[PDB]
DNA sequence: GGGTTGGGGTTGGGG
RNA sequence: AUACCCGCUUAAUUCAUUCAGAUCUGUAAUAGAACUGUCAUUCAACCCCAAAAAUCUAGUGCUGAUAUAACCUUCACCAAUUAGGUUCAAAUAAGUGGUAAUGCGGGACAAAAGACUAUCGACAUUUGAUACACUAUUUAUCAAUGGAUGUCUUAUUUU
């Protein structure tokens, strides 16, 4: 298995398992007698013939074999057959012809959109008919799995068994599933009953399927009347002090809150803004939070109701509840697999199964106990918590869940409501403070309708297909500043092979220029928006549904296996389009162009969703532009100048607007640097910008001049800026505006270029810091192993893109990439298995049995360690600049990345320490790797020099690296200054 | 006694129809041609539950009875209602439905029609499923209908109801056709 | 269009008429009254001819007005099990010899040769009088609501 | 080829003679000889047609009403052609088969025929 | 006073199901096949009796168990040669055990 | 008497 | 077994009380004194982009030849750092940061054997078979355990 290719679709197809006949038409008519070496028929309908693609379960060509002639063959019109063909099924489902039917009985019309139907009909497939003959022609049809070509690299299945089913699926419930804990319910609470007392709307103030009989269950009565009278009888406010107090100067608080709300004009803000830290400050500890949770279930429910020592397990796993963050919850097994079926006596032994099966006892004994949990904790922990705290977190900071009082929240809410100084069912929305600094940039959301939600829905895809139209025009020629919505990496890319060309050819010596823009959604005009709407650059526009599947990312094994794999592999997604009179191109695919590596797809539904002009687009504007009574409790008003947030099209509206602005000042700009001689590059977000010059005086009056026709409409920014030093009328904008900052290698909102070398990082941080405000952890479940396999892969972040493409940068570059993120991935990684590894059982009766041995730990994390690295050193389709021929270079380049992998993973196991005993045994495979890949480095040497081919570009170049530089010893003491 | 007209006079009416009406008739057709690509059945429970709050694993609890049920699957059937004049596509109530499935099978029970359905296609039970819609084609039959002319989201369109399911009566139904022809003759 | 109901007489006219007149601009389609291309029949079920080559049975029919044959067609195992479906009302009788009253429907198309499409007995003539005077009053109605359309 | 077979009754002695029709009626006198039956045709009572059965007859296999074709001898006899009995639950309407017969034949299978 | 007897066990009947029969009866028991009979010893009398009266059928007024889906019946009233003949037995395994445990100690 | 269908997954950036 | 673990206990009384009025007492102008009503459908994930899914898959690779530059351990717990030593596989410690709630008493002399076949063919120790079971679990038998297990004590002293 070397690595993945441009593509070769017919050995991808027989190469998999179900299928057993595969072939194209052309030798498949041969074959079958149909055609012979002679039939020199159309040259077109000859390709059509040899690019169509055919398979099937059968080799069921002996049916399709000639065995009589009985030449008729008369008049019958294609579209009757394809009906008789499409009658043969009746009730058979889910193929691609039966889409748009409407089988009625003997007879069918035809409806919807099918740009398939439009690529049957054809003269090639005239001509198919001619040489089947009727019963051929149907059986064909409706058995084999008919794929044509339509494109340099897209094909067609208008035929066949749709791919869909066939490839969707992926007595019973030997564990339950133990429904869920809502711990989501627990966010946004903005309600105050006037004291403590939660929920008087609650059960305070129902049934049972599978209790022990019903005798258990009248238990359970008699102790939920136990826990209300509690809850009757039990004052919270005490408790609250106790644990969770307010601040002691909370009625100066409250007063000097009230003094601003009367009289804060134009006094306010430095104030307002060290209240609202010092109000963020407000926050409880989870230490404290878990004590007082525990106070409440000690003072209620009975430690013989839950056991003594359930009782207990159940106390400390409030804290790890707790704890534990955001889209994140504790399984109800999680708690149960450390409960006790024999802590709780009254406990009912009806039939004796524990004297039939005590393990089908203590099973049923733990499915009561854990929906009995499942009821305490989500009719009484989160009701209390919701009611009494407010959970939320920080925008800037990540998944950390902050609490807070109501009171506190509420004075923040009215203090945000002073802030707001700034016809058809209406679409209503809602508002939700968000917390980003200091300060706060809340956040808008569409809810409560169905359809509401569906027109929103309809606004997300006029505006896709707005964001696509925009696209192409600024790829074209960028109507926005050009080069600005890059969408991960796109015009990133262009913009560095570009700049690399220069660099090469030009002056590497350059300067850069950062940019900063302010509340980019309140920055827009309804007025001039519609205005620049009117320039109406799409009309008659429509929609087809998208049903693609194509080239997933894994290589696939060779017919030198030495098991039974499905034809998949080629993970579906799923689009939208738009279409008019233009080329046909989009009229037959529906689907205008991906880049990719050359293997073929194209499937294509029915559907009728219109939308052909830009006035409904006009009425949504003034859906939205104009009226919106988005309440946050009861408010209606709204600041008017700007999109409003939270909606799902604001992105997209920010940049044409400023694809409005930017088309005068960019073209003012770029055409004067074109006149310089054009050492200049350009990229803007929705509100960020860099810039890059050699000639600092001329890019510094360009700053100027922009700045200048940018800020004469009212749109202001402040934040750190530029090495360039003065240009004196920039110090008089600076003293307007914004302060000024000077640093080399440009950082970025995520990414930082050593603009010398242009070499550009992402990021690096802190163990802990990485841990908080991020972490996301899944449970193994009878899923461990894709769990992992797929977790590890969370190299899909960055680290598989967007550096390992630069297809100049020198090893050295690309390896410092791959090791940083290597750092920060293990950073990220150790609390999956520092979690998950607490429950590393050997008694998993189906994991630990397959791995035979009670040390599943070692060699399972081994396997899974060993195969992430196998993996990525196989991903290195990337890697086609200095391997793709060599042939033996691929080998040691790929263990050279994975002797990276296996360095910081050392580095990392030590810090892991705590593991030794198998440390060691991974430190063992890791050695092993590192010495074998010593041994291939010393060994491609004599295979150079006994090899001819030379590609002195880059074949010749890379070795000459990897000799100078990594010889045998030198390797590694290169490249840990390398690491350095 | 009842009256009987035609397919295209009923499709005529409902063309001239407005919003609201609704009007019964009689034919003597067949059914043919169920639509199956759709779910076949919904949810609802003992005491009718207008909206029952839906929980995975097939959890039942309803919200206008607010207790834990033993669940009432409907099966939803849509076909084909012909005859020599003309076609309607239809929607069958389970009630109705359930009895024409005990028609071609009396082992399954008129309610247990729903719940064997469902546990058919659970199970993986499609293929015996699909011959009895096949069997159920050109079922002669009498079929009381109603229509409305109602708007489903902003969008006017026409919609069918089927009430009563009765088996044909040839004596008095060539009767009924019969003195049409003697009407038509006479005029 | 809809389906038609028709006897071995009125297709016997329309099959000559086919043959004799080219109908120019037109063609692929039966007209009569109007126009149709699928007709429903009650007649009698006639001899079972074995033709098995290429095509299958030929199922022959007739009504008191005339005698005609359709085809059923399947090449290895389209048509065989459903074939038998169509044929066990037939088959399972065991005596009956091999002539019953039956309704059955049938596929036009501008081509010498008729289709069979499917089948069933008939057992009270109440049914077969019913189709007769169903047909008659269907031409009286399709030609003078057509022409006073 | 082709042979027509119309639909007569009594009030048609004319068409007895020379002419392959079509027969249908209950047999009254249920004869057990098997090949020579009396019975009624379309009609309440007294439509005594001799039926000259088929040699064999099904005379417990199906109900009461039997079909069969040819030519109608003069005492109202009616020579064998083919035999179509049937199982019936709902028996005729004699008056809508009448109906039919002498207003299709009479105006529009003539305009027809 | 703690020794009760399974008989007419059908032919090649394990151990497992019969203690698990007795087991159904939820009390502690030792349980011996030998050749078609069970001889069981309970701890106490008190347990005994408690097994007599959970076993006993009032239909046909005897104690009767389910074998492999057979009814068989059990004697209480053991023979007092038989019982002394299953104490010298019991008490032989006792002291085998003894013994091997004291050989096993004298290899050493 | 219902009826497109509601939620799983939560990783970087923007807002 | 060693600085801790285990068996036993805990320790407080208006931090607060929004908005919708409603009784409006206080009405100078509002304290206050309250009742209800609550998320009330809980509304829900805020979207947009973007990058990946072994599928119900178990790919099975680089065979151990090297790091002399790797490796070792200490502080109530964890983390960073430091030094020390080894250089073959293990004895060193310190610093700093973060984390560990409370009162009483037992684990207790620095531990293995002595003899009792003492308790046992009734004992428990796995393995592999059957019946179960089954994602976090054990059943009776079969073989083997075979000492499975407890009883006295570790320095009449610096034994
Ligand atoms: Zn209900």
């Amino acid at each position: 298995q070397m690595l993945t290719r441009k593509e070769d679709l017919l050995t991808v197809l027989k190469q998999i398992s179900a299928l057993k006949y595969v072939s194209n038409l052309y030798e498949f008519l041969l074959a079958t007698e149909k055609i012979v070496q002679t039939s020199e028929l159309d040259t077109q309908f000859q390709e059509f013939l040899t690019t169509t693609i055919i398979a099937s379960e059968q080799n069921l060509v002996e049916n399709y074999k000639q065995k009589y002639n009985q030449p008729n063959f008369s008049q019958l019109t294609i579209k009757q057959v394809i009906d008789d063909s499409i009658i043969l099924l009746g009730n058979k489902q889910n193929y691609v012809q039966q889409i748009g039917t409407t089988t009625i009985g003997f007879y069918v019309e035809y409806e919807n959109i099918n740009l398939s139907r439009q690529t049957l009909y054809s003269s090639n497939f005239r001509n198919l008919l001619n040489i089947f003959g009727e019963e051929d022609f149907k059986y064909f049809l409706i058995d084999f799995l008919v794929f044509t070509k339509v494109e340099q690299n897209g094909y067609l299945q208008v035929a066949g068994v749709c791919l869909n089913q066939y490839f969707s699926v992926q007595k019973q419930e030997n564990q339950y599933i133990y429904p869920e804990i809502q711990r989501s319910q627990i966010f946004y609470c903005n309600h105050m009953g006037r004291e403590p007392g939660v929920f008087k709307s609650s059960f305070f103030n129902y049934q049972s399927k599978n209790f022990s009989c019903q005798e258990e269950r009248d238990l359970f009565l008699e102790f939920t009347e136990k826990i209300v009278q509690n809850f009757h009888n039990i004052n919270f406010n005490y408790l609250l002090k106790k644990f969770c107090k307010l601040p002691e100067n909370y009625q100066s608080l409250k007063s000097q809150v009230k003094q601003i709300v009367q009289s804060e004009n134009k006094a306010n803000q430095q104030s307002c803004e060290n209240l609202f830290n010092s109000l963020y400050d407000t926050e409880i500890s989870y230490k404290q939070i878990t004590n007082f949770l525990r106070q409440i279930i000690q003072n209620c429910v009975p430690n013989q109701l839950l056991g003594k020592k359930n009782f207990k397990v159940f106390l400390e796993k409030l804290y790890e509840f707790v704890q534990m963050k955001r889209f994140e919850n504790q399984k109800v097994l999680d708690y149960i697999c450390f409960m006790d079926v024999f802590d709780v006596e009254w406990f009912v032994d009806l039939k004796n199964q524990k004297f039939t099966q005590k393990r089908k006892y203590i099973s049923d004994k733990r499915k009561i106990l854990g929906d009995l949990i499942v009821f305490i904790i989500n009719k009484i922990v989160i009701p209390v918590l919701r009611y009494n705290f407010y959970i939320t977190e920080k925008h800037k900071e990540g998944s950390q869940i902050f609490y807070y009082r109501k009171p506190i929240w509420k004075l923040v809410s009215k203090l945000t409501i002073v802030k707001l100084e700034e016809f058809q069912k209406y679409p209503q929305g809602k508002l939700r403070i968000i917390p980003k600094k200091g300060s706060f940039r809340p956040i808008m959301t569409f809810l409560r309708k169905d359809k509401q939600k569906n027109i929103k829905l309809n606004l997300n895809q006029i505006l896709m297909d707005s964001q696509l139209v925009f696209r192409n025009l600024k790829d074209m020629l960028g109507q926005k500043i050009g080069y600005s919505v890059f969408d991960n990496k796109q015009i990133s890319e262009k913009f560095a092979q570009f700049i690399e060309k220069w660099k090469n050819k030009g002056r590497p010596q350059l300067y850069y220029v950062t940019l900063d823009i302010k509340k980019c959604y309140d920055s827009i005009d309804q007025m001039k928006l519609l205005n620049f709407f009117n320039q109406s650059d799409l009309i008659q526009d429509t929609y087809f549904i998208n049903k693609y599947l194509l080239f997933q990312r894994n290589k696939r094994p060779l017919l030198q296996i030495q098991n039974f794999p499905y034809y998949f592999n080629l993970k579906e997604r799923q689009i939208a389009y738009s279409l008019y009179d233009d080329d046909d191109q989009i009229l037959q695919k529906g689907f205008k162009e991906i880049q990719s590596d050359d293997r073929p797809f194209i499937v294509i539904n029915q559907d009728k969703p219109r939308c052909i002009t830009k006035d409904i687009i006009h009425n949504h504007l003034k859906h939205i532009s104009q009226y919106n009574v988005i309440s946050f409790n009861k408010v209606k008003f709204r600041q008017k100048r700007g999109i409003p947030q939270g909606l799902n099209i604001s992105g997209v509206l920010c940049s044409f607007y400023f694809g409005k602005l930017e088309e005068e000042y960019t073209q003012f700009l770029k055409n004067a640097e074109q006149v310089n001689g054009s050492i200049n590059l350009l990229m803007r977000l929705t509100d960020d910008y860099l810039f890059i010059s050699d000639s600092q005086q001329n890019a510094l009056n360009l700053i100027v001049q922009l700045q200048n026709c940018a800020n004469n409409n009212g749109f202001m920014f402040n934040d750190q800026k530029i090495t360039t030093n003065f240009q004196f009328p920039q110090e008089d904008y600076n003293l307007e505006h914004f302060k000024i900052s000077v640093q080399n290698e440009c950082q970025w909102i995520g990414k930082s270029i050593d603009m010398n070398t242009l070499e550009i990082k992402s990021i690096q941080k802190q163990t802990q810091q990485e841990i908080n405000q991020t972490i996301n952890v899944a449970i193994s479940i009878k899923n461990l192993k894709s769990q992992l396999k797929n977790k590890l892969r969370s190299l899909f972040l960055n680290q598989l893109i967007d550096y390992f493409n630069p297809n100049i940068n020198s090893f050295e570059g690309l390896c410092r990439q791959l090791y940083h993120h290597s750092k920060a991935t293990v950073m990220k990684f150790y609390p999956f298995m520092t979690k998950l590894f607490q429950i590393d059982l050997k008694k998993s009766k189906q994991y630990s049995v397959q791995y035979g041995k009670e040390n599943t730990n070692e060699n399972f994390l081994k396997d899974i360690l060993y195969y992430t690295v196998e993996d990525v050193c196989k991903i290195l389709c990337y890697l086609q600049f200095e391997d793709e021929i060599n042939s033996n270079i691929k080998e040691i380049f790929k263990n050279l990345y994975s002797w990276i992998m296996w360095d910081i993973i050392v580095s990392y196991l030590k810090k892991k320490k705590q593991f030794k005993g198998y440390l060691n045994k991974l430190l063992q495979k890791i050695r092993k790797s590192r010495f074998f890949y010593l041994k291939e480095g010393c060994k491609s040497l004599q295979l150079i020099l006994s090899q001819q081919k030379y590609q002195l570009n880059k074949k010749e170049l890379e070795a000459i690296e990897f000799i100078d530089l990594n010889n045998l010893i030198q390797d590694i003491k290169t490249l840990i200054p390398k690491i350095s | 006694q009842r009256i009987y007209s035609s397919i295209e006079e009923i499709i005529q009416q409902a063309q001239a129809s407005e919003i609201g009406q609704k009007k019964e008739f009689y034919v003597y057709g067949n059914l043919v041609s169920i639509q199956m690509k759709n779910k076949l059945y919904y949810y609802r429970c003992t005491c009718q539950g207008k909206s029952v709050l839906k929980y995975h694993g097939d959890s039942f609890f309803c919200e206008s009875c607010q207790q834990f049920i033993n669940p009432q699957v409907h099966l939803m059937l849509r076909a084909f209602v012909q005859d020599s004049t003309g076609t309607i596509p239809v929607m069958i109530f389970d009630q109705q439905s359930s009895q024409l499935i005990n028609q071609i099978d009396p082992s399954i029970h008129v309610q247990e029609a729903g719940q064997y359905v469902k546990n058919c296609i659970e199970n993986g039970q499609e293929e015996i499923i699909r011959q009895l819609f096949s069997k159920l084609d050109f079922a002669r039959f009498i079929f009381e209908i109603q229509f409305e002319n109602k708007e489903f989201n902003n969008e006017q369109e026409i919609a069918y109801k089927v009430l009563k399911i009765e088996k044909e009566n040839i004596k008095e139904e060539s009767k009924y056709l019969l003195k049409k022809l003697e009407h038509l003759i006479n005029n | 269009q809809i389906t038609v109901p028709l006897n071995c007489f009125m297709i016997n006219q329309i099959v000559k008429a086919a043959k004799e007149n080219p109908q120019a601009h037109s063609g692929n389609h039966y007209e009569w009254y109007g126009a149709f291309e699928n007709a429903i029949i009650t007649a009698k079920f006639e001899f079972l001819q074995s033709i098995n080559d290429s095509p299958k049975i030929m199922g022959k029919l007739s009504d008191s007005t005339g005698c005609i044959e359709v085809v059923i067609q399947k090449s290895k195992m389209s048509d065989e099990l459903p074939e038998f479906v169509q044929a066990y009302e037939i088959e399972l009788q065991n005596n009956g010899n091999r002539h019953k009253y039956v309704r059955a429907m049938l596929k036009m198309r501008k081509n010498a040769q008729i289709q069979l499409l499917y089948f069933s007995i008939v057992n009270d003539a109440n049914e077969i009088s019913r189709h007769g005077l169903d047909l008659c009053l269907r031409y009286l109605q399709r030609k003078h609501g057509i022409e006073d359309f | 080829e082709q042979v027509m077979y119309p639909r007569i009754l009594f009030e048609q002695m004319a068409q007895f003679r020379g002419k392959k029709v079509t027969v249908v009626g209950n047999v009254c006198n249920e004869d057990q000889n098997d090949s020579l039956v009396i019975e009624f045709g379309p009609t309440g009572l007294n439509q005594h047609v001799v039926i000259d059965n088929y040699r064999r007859v099904d005379l417990n296999n199906t109900t009461k009403f039997v079909e069969i074709r040819g030519v109608v001898l003069n005492q109202n006899i009616v020579s064998c052609e083919e035999l179509t009995e049937f199982e019936q639950k709902d028996p005729f309407d004699f008056d809508t088969y009448s109906k039919l017969i002498h207003l299709s034949q009479s105006d529009k299978l003539s305009s027809l025929f | 006073n703690c020794l009760i007897k399974i008989i007419n066990i059908p032919q090649g009947t394990l151990k497992a199901e019969v203690v698990l029969a007795v087991r159904h009866l939820g009390y502690e028991f030792y349980c011996d096949y030998i050749d078609g009979q069970a001889m069981i010893r309970f701890q106490n009398s008190d347990e005994q009796r408690l097994a007599i009266q959970k076993l006993l059928n009032h239909n046909n007024n005897k104690l009767q168990i389910e074998i492999r889906g057979q009814i068989c019946d059990v004697i209480s009233t053991i023979p007092e040669d038989e019982e002394k003949n299953y104490w010298n037995y019991i008490k032989f395994k006792k002291n085998e055990f003894r013994k091997f445990f004291f050989m096993k100690k004298q290899q050493k």
